[PDB]
């Protein structure tokens, strides 16, 4: 969820 | 040098959904910690710095499925009274302890907004391109921490 790329 | 466990690995990505560029950007994470979408992750597994390529990432190996149950109905009130609040429209909520909480407005009625806490790309596959611009061996700080320093889009 907060993991990046997180577009 | 590879990508692997305890690297600080910077990447330049394009992130494409259904055939449409969404993103572009570059950014440095600490590779093993759960810090990247998991597809992701194992696709520059190994992978030399230098090295460009692209791959899929199914919703359930990138921000996972969506969930019906993070569709919520809320009363309009919780809305400021000028506020346009329209499907599409992004607000924060927040919790007992002030944790802001994004939420994207699907539907209004009455004195009712359907709301979405689901991640925006929630249920999507995603297409990716992606470069290894560096892989350097984590500082003690870093692997302390859990994270790079700094730690996240140089470009979004
Ligand atoms: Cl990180
Ligand atoms: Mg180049
Ligand atoms: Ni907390």
């Amino acid at each position: 969820a907060k993991a990046l790329p997180f577009a | 040098m590879k990508v692997g466990q305890d690297k600080v690995v910077t990447i330049r990505y394009t992130l494409q959904v259904e055939g449409e560029v969404l993103d572009q950007g570059e950014l440095s994470y600490l590779h093993g910690h759960r810090n990247l979408i998991p597809g992701l992750e194992e696709a520059l597994e190994g992978r030399e710095e230098g090295e460009a390529f692209q791959a899929h990432v199914p919703a359930e190996k990138a921000y996972g499925p969506h969930d019906p149950e993070g569709v919520q109905v809320v009363p309009l009130s919780a809305f400021p009274e000028d506020a346009e609040v329209v499907p599409g429209a992004q607000f924060y909520a927040q919790d007992m302890e002030g944790n802001p909480m994004p939420l994207t407005v699907v539907a209004v009625e009455g004195e009712e907004v359907t709301v979405d806490f689901n991640h925006p790309l929630a249920g999507k596959d995603l297409d990716f391109q992606v470069e290894v611009v560096k892989v350097r061996e984590a500082t003690p700080e870093e692997l302390l921490h859990g994270h790079a320093h700094p730690s996240g889009h140089h470009h979004h």
